[PDB]
């Protein structure tokens, strides 16, 4: 259960959240109810780059891993002489 | 070998001195010209005039480094009325 | 160069008396339970 | 960028004398700061273990770009402190979007948001803070044992005129004299040992250094015991600097002298650049074969220090009754968890090494946070207590004795469980990223052999547990010794705010008492994300960790 | 072999050096003048105490050398424990010379035994890909490599177990094993 | 979206609930009591659809969710035999903990069911998942949240209280996740499918044994470890100390079938006889210590330490009926034990302000409801049978006497004292004269609440000790897959 989209929304939700129960006040009041979607929204947008990011460090670590064999291959191919 | 002297000098500064603050920017001073001239003969021994250069660097910074800790000792002092430690 | 209510063992001691962990002996207490006649 | 941004700066604060743009002053040097982010985000596109660039004199690593953004980002979080104003005034009528982007609010706003507080009116404490920036931008891409020099004299010179910038306060200008008296002597041991290495070596490029180092590591008339012998003279100087025990007395009197807000920038930025640069030197001179070299290594100085900043660090918190002591203390300790991972220089501990550095920073910051915040929220509330009446610097340091944040929790019962999750990751309770931190240090180090510091790693962690236990226990278990203002809440005491359009015409008029008076939202925003990467780490662990995983691989990689 | 008290001299001036050091310290740092022969008149005792641990430590754990005739992890704790029991002795209170020595000897022996990095851990000097690997797919295990390390019974009967279980009896007790047959047929 | 992760979604839908809705109605505090009561409901309805479609014998974890998205730490749970039990005690008890408190809190009602609803969430996650470093972070998760509740809501020495629960826990943890760390680095992983299949060196199982046997001795407490539930115990609020005794002691035992049965049965067989001196000198020292102990919920705190030495030399036997003795046996206290609880810290301690057992006599004559449950709790703490406590003792002790005769005979005479101290404190509480001299007003029997938060707990101690095989149908074929050992004729069947 760990999506990057749907957790960094929530995240963004939670940042709003524990930031008025820090300043005290109210939760839900109908005017400011547009920050929910904008913390949200920006907390979607990170993740959505985390995303991209995800991706790269896995090319790069699997890239990293074939020249572990690889370099243990030509070391163990030259002590067969 | 005299670098070395030196250097003792400005250590045995700070073991004599329990209350002269002022002291404690001096042998900063003579530790710092010890270090330098250790530098300056060395880079005469191996002809290399980086040495040298490194020692005007040191020149400056240990200069500029002065004159910060003179301004620093000046705020101290302007709501002291004393550089003495009460030991 | 700093005062003693910031740096004194001072108020450490006030903090944190020795009084506050009784230390007795058999004569005033040789049950152990804190003069507990 | 960082050099523009200063010189810029200096030119528009050399022909002003109006304290008034202060905080506009600390605002541009936080969008300076977001450039300087840009041009080392745009810099990461390349695999090496380094280029040197400008003459050979700097470098360039993964690594090095990684921290460039780091010390950038933490810099411009800390940099908030002194461009928003502390306090707020909100109310449900200017709540919208078309209300905060389109109409204007009205009140007599002086003493509520303490416009004209000392740390709003020094023009030349941002440009400082950009000075010391660049001392540690440089000691991280310094190349060359000149290089090193220059940079670390100027991070260290900016963080004493830091710790005097505020001149009319006698535990400033004396916590200033301390750091200097006793840094000074410090930079002489690293100009030592710099210079010991050029005298035997006859080269100031590092290079050239592990160069000879790697030849002489093999297994007569010109042994080279000058390398670990000079580089633990130098290493010295550089553990004054991180507060490493036994070179750490200064650090609880300049902590506790200089005003909080410069205390969460002094004790943060500089252990980040120095720890950096100690890793790499660890690497390249660290040798394999065990040779007569290995027995000298001056990287025991390192293990020393992190066994006597675990006992000194945990013990002696254990009777600090003034909060900004203990936490020089706690980070004492930590540092000696962040040195033991140095020490051991294996991929595990380097990977240990890059997320416990990552994590503390973040966490100390949010310590230090909560607490100005705190400072900042007690100014609707009045106490009796003899003893706060009796301190000294109140106003620089509003915070000064644990007993001050006693039962905080009927105060603001979130922003207490923000401290407590803070202070609770430091002792490292799990699944917080503390516990995290901790693990992944003593599994590298299990993992080495290194099993006895591993031991008393533990035994000094309950040890330390202790005192942050005592923090936690004055805000949770007894009811506070602050009592809210009367008169400003006394059915009479209401001032007054207009709501004006763009074309400044009245739309309403409104009565405001002490009730609609907030924390400022950058400071509760900044302390809600960070509490939340605290609390939430374990969902969001891949990336953060990965990173690090391919940057040792890139410094190991044969 | 090693020589007892010479170890010991060389383990008393080396720790006893120190304590010198930190004597002339409190000699520098004491706030009336006292003169310069206050290093060994007010503080001379604490010189005294560390070249008399040192002395104490390298002694035993050369002499336990001896005496087992082995280089272990259990001789430093020894030296530490008479190491320990010194420093309580200082100050006259016998709990406080039973505890000392307990936690020296204990975190001196836990050292040994560990082999603190603090000089350096021992490299192994092999592929360390392949040890984790024998470690992590050492699955399955000849069944006496076991039997030598828990032994024969408490639950673990392996094939054979009655054959020998009665040739056991037979060698302690001079008794035949012969159960008797439960069926009156038989 | 699994059961398993539904389990740990309830309570957390209930803070949120909890923590919100008062920006959607003054709120009354019955409302916060209520949202948390049903939440607890519901939690508990879960796991019965769990069980209910729970199969008996599978090898396989149960009702586990593919993540295939992996991470350095990810959350994998799953559900066997061993588990399952635990799993209901804990679903089945924090309702019970909840009402317990009903009345009796009355100040920050809010942060005391956030805490209760954590807390439920945690030592659920506990027995769920499926790896080891897993295990050792929800084990510790909880401290904080505990250390909050006695210091938010205990009693007059509830500061001493909450440090040695903390810090006792912490210090033995630190041991067990230094074992934990090197289990990882040697086979790469913690999850339980794939370190199980692993072999550890002999002298490696000695080291990982007492690391991970020093934080299970804390925990257990043995005797001489156990000052730290002498006070917390007894300085929480009812509600924690029911939780404390019922569900957070287990965490020690469920993980001895976890982390040390099934991969270092070598370390285990050659050290029984060190767990069976500590556990046989814990059955005597905290027998006799518990007799002269004049706190009331201390003499009860203290009774989880015998009978906790009892299931713990269980879970060392080696045999099938230790085991299945140790795991009912320590379901069987969670009942009793907090039924005693609330005899002592809710109904006694709500009446007179106090705990002393000086101050009590006769409470039959005025309160007959009381002492009818009191007298079968206190039957059900001397084992007696027809209780689920007699077959769990039984079996633990059979297994005991098995394994190793002279330290079954040892824990057998916690047969005695167990009625003894048991039976003496009751005497001095509901008989032992007239109702005594130092009540000045009268005293009410049980309210409606107390007697059916007794009923509950009393009936189902009562119905399991009549049929046991409830709960031991579902632990045959799992506890038989940690015995260790062969037979000469059925080992290596060509
Ligand atoms: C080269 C010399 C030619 C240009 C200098 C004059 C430009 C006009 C400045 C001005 O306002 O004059 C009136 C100004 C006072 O007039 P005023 O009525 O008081 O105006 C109100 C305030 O000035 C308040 O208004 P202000 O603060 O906006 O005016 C000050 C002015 C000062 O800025 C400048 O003068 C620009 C200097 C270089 C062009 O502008 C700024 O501070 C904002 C822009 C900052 C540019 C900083 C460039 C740093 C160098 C970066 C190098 C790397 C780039 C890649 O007097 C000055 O000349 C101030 C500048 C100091 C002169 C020395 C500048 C050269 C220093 C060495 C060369 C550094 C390169
Ligand atoms: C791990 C990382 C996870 C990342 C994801 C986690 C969720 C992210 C949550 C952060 C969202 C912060 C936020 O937008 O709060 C709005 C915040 C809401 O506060 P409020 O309680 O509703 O009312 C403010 C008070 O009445 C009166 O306001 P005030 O005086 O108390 O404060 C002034 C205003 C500061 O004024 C600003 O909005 C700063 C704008 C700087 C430039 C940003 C745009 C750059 C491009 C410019 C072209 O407040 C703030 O925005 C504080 C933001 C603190 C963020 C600290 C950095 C991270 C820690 O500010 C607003 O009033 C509305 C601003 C709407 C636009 C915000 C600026 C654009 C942001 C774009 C983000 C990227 C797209
Ligand atoms: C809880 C949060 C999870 C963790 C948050 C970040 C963790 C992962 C970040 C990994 C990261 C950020 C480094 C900053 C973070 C420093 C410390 C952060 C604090 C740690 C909390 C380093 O990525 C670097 O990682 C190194 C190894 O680690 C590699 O070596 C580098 O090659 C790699 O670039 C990603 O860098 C990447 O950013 C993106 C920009 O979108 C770049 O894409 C391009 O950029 C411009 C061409 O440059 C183009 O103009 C733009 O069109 C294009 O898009 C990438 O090119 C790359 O630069
Ligand atoms: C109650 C503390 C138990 C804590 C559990 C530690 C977790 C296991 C580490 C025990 C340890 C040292 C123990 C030294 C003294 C123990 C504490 C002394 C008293 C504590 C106050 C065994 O150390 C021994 O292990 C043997 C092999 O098993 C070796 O043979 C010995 O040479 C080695 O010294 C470390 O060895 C372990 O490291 C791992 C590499 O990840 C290796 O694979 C093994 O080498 C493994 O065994
Ligand atoms: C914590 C993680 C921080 C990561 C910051 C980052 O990567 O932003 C990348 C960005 C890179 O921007 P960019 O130039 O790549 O923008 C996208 C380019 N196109 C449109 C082609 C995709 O860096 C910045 O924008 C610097 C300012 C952000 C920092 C502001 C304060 C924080
Ligand atoms: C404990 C409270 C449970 C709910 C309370 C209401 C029931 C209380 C018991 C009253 C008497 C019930 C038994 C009457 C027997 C008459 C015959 C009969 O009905 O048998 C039908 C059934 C047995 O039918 P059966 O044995 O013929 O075959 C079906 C069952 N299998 C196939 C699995 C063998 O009896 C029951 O179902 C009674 C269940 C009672 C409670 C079961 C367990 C409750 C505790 C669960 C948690 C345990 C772990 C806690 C930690
Ligand atoms: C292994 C850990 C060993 C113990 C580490 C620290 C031991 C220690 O120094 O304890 C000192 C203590 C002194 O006890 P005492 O002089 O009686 O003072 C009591 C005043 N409350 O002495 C003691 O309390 C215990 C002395 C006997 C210890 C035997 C082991
Ligand atoms: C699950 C769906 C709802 C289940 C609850 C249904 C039972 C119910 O009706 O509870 C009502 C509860 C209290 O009743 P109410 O009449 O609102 O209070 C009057 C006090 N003067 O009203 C409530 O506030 C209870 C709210 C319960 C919320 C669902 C349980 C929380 C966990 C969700 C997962
Ligand atoms: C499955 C993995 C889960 C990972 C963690 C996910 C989140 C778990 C919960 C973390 C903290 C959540 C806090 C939820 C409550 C927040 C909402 C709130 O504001 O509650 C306020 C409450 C009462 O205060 P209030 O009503 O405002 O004042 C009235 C005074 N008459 O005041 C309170 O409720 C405070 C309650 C006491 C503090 C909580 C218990 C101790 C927690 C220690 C924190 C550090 C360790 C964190 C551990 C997380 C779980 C392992």
């Amino acid at each position: 259960m760990v999506n990057r989209i749907l957790f960094w929304t929530g995240f963004g939700l939670a940042v709003r959240f524990w930031q008025l129960g820090i300043e005290m006040r109210p939760f839900f009041n109908r005017k400011s109810l547009w920050a929910y979607p904008l913390f949200g929204g920006v907390g979607a947008s990170f993740g959505y780059w985390l995303q991209s990011i995800d991706e790269k460090q896995t090319k790069m670590l699997e890239e990293r891993k074939q020249a572990i064999l690889e370099k243990r291959a030509r070391r163990a191919q030259r002590q067969a002489e | 070998n005299i670098t070395l002297i030196l250097f003792l000098i400005g250590i045995l500064g700070f073991v004599l001195n329990r209350k002269n603050i002022i002291l404690m920017l001096i042998s900063i001073e003579i530790m710092l010209l010890s270090i330098t001239f250790l530098i300056l003969l060395s880079s005469l021994n191996m002809d290399d005039i980086i040495g040298q250069t490194y020692a005007i660097y040191i020149i400056v910074v240990a200069g500029a480094e002065s004159a910060i800790g003179l301004g620093i000792l000046v705020a101290f002092y302007r709501l002291r009325g004393s550089i003495a430690i009460e030991y | 160069f700093l005062p003693e209510a910031m740096v004194g063992r001072s108020k450490i001691d006030e903090k944190y008396p020795d009084s506050d962990y009784p230390t007795l002996t058999d004569k005033e207490d040789p049950d152990m339970n804190g003069g507990y006649i | 960028m960082i050099m523009i941004s200063i010189l810029s700066l200096l030119l528009s604060t050399s022909v002003t004398l109006r304290r008034d743009m202060s905080i506009l002053f600390n605002r541009i040097s936080i969008i300076a700061l977001a450039y300087c982010i840009l041009h080392d985000t745009m810099s990461l596109s390349f695999i090496s273990k380094g280029i040197g660039l400008h003459g050979g004199l700097l470098h360039i690593t993964n690594l090095t770009q990684i921290f460039h953004i780091f010390i950038f980002i933490i810099s411009i979080l800390i940099l908030q402190l002194t461009s928003f104003y502390p306090r707020k005034v909100w109310i449900p009528e200017y709540s919208s979007l078309k209300d905060i982007f389109f109409n204007k609010i009205l009140y007599y706003r002086t003493k509520i948001i303490n416009k004209m507080g000392e740390h709003m009116k020094i023009i030349e404490y941002p440009l400082i803070l950009l000075f010391v920036i660049s001392g540690a931008v440089f000691l991280i891409s310094t190349n060359d044992l000149v290089s090193i020099f220059l940079s670390i004299e100027l991070q260290s010179y900016g963080l004493y005129l830091l710790s005097t910038i505020y001149r009319n306060s006698e535990l400033s200008t004396t916590g200033g004299l301390i750091y200097f008296l006793l840094g000074g002597l410090s930079s002489c041991f690293i100009l030592l040992g710099t210079s010991l290495l050029y005298v035997n070596s006859g080269t100031t490029s590092l290079d050239g250094l592990y160069i000879l180092n790697s030849i002489s590591d093999v297994n007569s008339w010109y042994k080279p015991y000058y390398l670990n012998f000079s580089l633990l003279i130098f290493s010295i100087g550089f553990l004054f600097k991180v507060s490493a025990a036994p070179f750490h007395f200064w650090s609880p009197d300049v902590y506790d002298a200089i005003p909080t807000i410069v205390t969460t920038f002094v004790a943060i930025i500089a252990k980040i650049s120095i720890f950096i640069f100690l890793l790499e030197l660890v690497y390249y001179t660290n040798s394999n074969a065990n040779s007569y070299l290995s027995e000298f290594s001056w990287t025991y100085a390192l293990l020393i220090s992190s066994l006597l900043s675990l006992i000194i660090g945990t013990v002696v918190g254990l009777t600090q009754f003034r909060i900004k002591r203990l936490l020089a203390y706690s980070t004492i300790s930590h540092v000696g968890f962040i040195l033991l991972a140095l020490s051991v220089s294996s991929i595990e501990s380097t990977q240990a090494f890059i997320f416990y550095l990552i994590q503390y920073s973040i966490s100390n910051l949010n310590a230090f946070f909560i607490l100005i915040t705190i400072g900042f929220s007690l100014y609707g509330y009045v106490t009796n207590n003899k003893e706060y009446k009796s301190l000294l610097d109140k106003n620089n340091s509003p915070i000064q004795l644990i007993s001050q944040l006693k039962g905080y929790f009927y105060i603001n019962p979130l922003l207490s469980l923000s401290l407590a999750i803070t202070i609770f990751s430091f002792v490292g309770v799990p699944p917080l990223v503390g516990f995290f931190a901790k693990q992944m240090v003593l599994s590298a180090a299990l993992d080495n052999g290194y099993i006895f510091l591993s031991l008393i790693a533990i035994i000094t962690s309950v040890i330390g547990a202790v005192y942050y236990l005592n923090v936690i226990k004055e805000i949770f278990f007894y009811s506070p010794e602050h009592e809210v203002n009367p008169v400003l809440n006394e059915s009479d005491s209401n001032f007054s705010l207009r709501i004006l359009n763009e074309k400044n015409v009245l739309i309403r008029s409104v009565l405001l008492k002490g009730r609609n008076i907030f924390i400022s939202s950058p400071f509760s925003i900044t302390i809600s994300i960070i509490t939340n990467v605290i609390l939430l780490f374990i969902f969001m662990n891949k990336e953060w960790l990965s990173m690090g995983t391919i940057l040792v691989q890139i410094l190991f990689s044969a | 072999p090693k020589d007892a008290v010479h170890l010991g001299l060389k383990g008393a001036a080396v720790v006893g050096g120190i304590g010198l050091l930190f004597a002339a310290v409190r000699t520098s740092l004491a706030r009336k003048n006292v003169g310069p022969w206050a290093i060994f008149t007010r503080n001379g005792k604490l010189a005294a105490t560390f070249a008399a641990v040192g002395g104490a430590y390298d002694f035993t754990r050369a002499a336990a050398a001896n005496l087992r005739e082995k280089e272990d992890w259990v001789n430093n704790g020894i030296g530490g424990l008479f190491a320990g029991a010194t420093m309580g002795l200082t100050t006259g209170r016998i709990p406080r010379v039973l505890g000392f020595a307990a936690l020296t000897g204990v975190v001196l022996a836990t050292a040994e035994y560990a082999g603190s990095g603090l000089r350096g851990v021992f490299k192994r000097d092999v592929d360390e890909y392949e040890r984790k690997e024998f470690l992590r797919k050492n699955r399955r295990r000849p069944i006496e490599e076991t039997l030598a390390e828990i032994g024969e019974g408490r639950g673990i009967k392996p094939p054979g177990y009655y054959e020998r279980r009665a040739q056991r009896l037979k060698e302690k007790y001079g008794v035949d094993i012969n159960p008797v047959c439960a069926d009156p047929d038989q | 979206m699994s059961l398993l992760y539904v389990l740990l979604i309830i309570p957390i839908i209930g803070i949120f609930l909890i923590s919100t809705i008062d920006s959607f109605y003054f709120f009354n505090v019955s409302y916060y009591k209520k949202i948390a009561l049903i939440t607890t409901i519901l939690n508990l309805i879960v796991s019965l659809i769990i069980y209910i479609l729970f199969d008996f014998s599978n090898n396989q974890f149960q009702f586990i969710q593919e993540n295939l998205d992996l991470s350095f730490y990810d959350i994998y749970l799953g559900v066997d035999g061993v588990s399952i039990y635990f799993v209901l005690l804990t679903t089945i008890i924090m309702p019970i903990a909840l009402v317990s408190n009903w009345n009796s809190i009355t100040n920050n009602i809010k942060s005391y069911l956030i805490i209760m609803l954590l807390l439920e969430t945690l030592l659920l996650a506990v027995f769920l998942v499926l790896d080891v470093l897993l295990f050792y972070i929800f084990f510790e998760s909880i401290l904080p949240p505990l250390f909050i509740l006695i210091g938010l809501f205990g009693s007059s020495n509830k500061v001493r209280a909450s440090f040695y629960i903390f810090l006792y826990t912490l210090l033995g943890s630190l041991f067990l996740l230094l074992s934990i760390l090197t289990m990882s680095s040697i086979v790469g992983t913690t999850y339980f499918d794939v370190l199980l299949k692993s072999s550890f060196e002999y002298t490696t199982q000695l080291f990982l044994f007492f690391g991970i046997f020093i934080a299970f001795a804390v925990k257990t407490p043995v005797w001489g470890l156990n000052s730290w539930l002498l006070r917390a115990h007894v300085e929480s609020p009812l509600g924690g100390s029911i939780v404390l005794a019922a569900i957070v002691l287990k965490l020690s035992l469920y993980g001895v079938f976890r982390l040390i049965l099934p991969i270092l049965p070598q370390a285990s067989l050659n050290l029984t006889y060190i767990v069976y001196a500590i556990g046989a000198i814990t059955v005597l020292y905290a027998s006799f210590s518990t007799l002269r102990t004049v706190d009331v919920k201390e003499l009860i705190a203290y009774s989880s330490v015998a009978h906790a030495a009892i299931y713990l030399m269980g879970v060392f036997s080696n045999t099938i009926q230790g085991l299945e003795g140790a795991i009912l046996l320590g379901l069987a206290h969670g009942f009793v034990s907090s039924g005693l609880f609330i005899c002592a810290g809710g109904i006694l301690y709500d009446r007179t302000g106090t705990r002393l057992i000086y101050f009590f006599r006769g409470l039959t004559q005025i309160m007959p409801l009381f002492s009818l449950f009191f007298f079968i709790l206190c039957l059900g703490n001397a084992g007696t049978p027809l209780t689920l406590n007699f077959v769990g003792e039984f079996m633990s002790l059979y297994g005991t006497l098995e394994r190793l005769p002279i330290a079954g005979m040892l824990a057998s005479t916690s047969i005695i004292f167990s009625a003894a101290y048991s039976i003496y404190m009751y005497n001095r509480i509901a008989f032992g004269g007239s109702v005594s001299l130092y009540f000045i007003d009268c005293f009410r029997d049980l309210t409606k609440r107390e007697f059916f938060i007794l009923f509950t707990l009393v009936s189902f101690t009562v119905i399991l000790g009549i049929y046991p095989s409830f709960v031991l149908d579902g632990l045959h074929y799992n506890i038989s897959s940690v015995v260790y050992g062969i037979e000469p004729n059925a080992s290596y069947l060509t």
